[PDB]
């Protein structure tokens, strides 16, 4: 859920910052993200879809 | 430190002195300008949005 942000710097002493919670991690570096309507992976691993959602037909409305 | 930057000080280019500096001033404002370790320099990270 992490991310290295990155500083050459001096020395290859990385701080670490989570991602954009729709953010995945396709590379230990740097987040990855994917189109809208979709979603992160748990591991974030890759791009995810979040299920549709409609009026169904014994909902409340 | 008796210098005399008006005896001609210019090192061969440009004009007053150009300058050596690890990260320029960032004037609009940042999150935390924030410094490595080494606290000669520092990465500007901008205070966009409402954290300003």
């Amino acid at each position: 859920n992490e991310v290295k942000s990155v500083q050459p710097g001096e020395v290859c002493c990385w701080l670490c910052i989570p991602c954009q919670p729709y953010e995945y991690r396709l590379d230990e570096f740097t987040c990855a993200d994917c189109g809208l309507g979709y979603w992160p992976n748990a591991s974030l691993t890759g791009c995810f879809e979040l299920p549709q959602e409609y009026i169904r037909w014994g909902d409340a409305w | 430190l008796h210098l005399r930057i008006e005896r001609m000080h210019w090192p061969g280019s440009g004009q007053q002195l150009p300058r050596s500096i690890c990260s320029l001033p960032c004037q609009p404002g940042e999150r935390k300008k924030t410094v490595k370790g080494m606290p000669c320099c520092w990465h500007c990270e901008p205070c966009t949005g409402y954290q300003y």
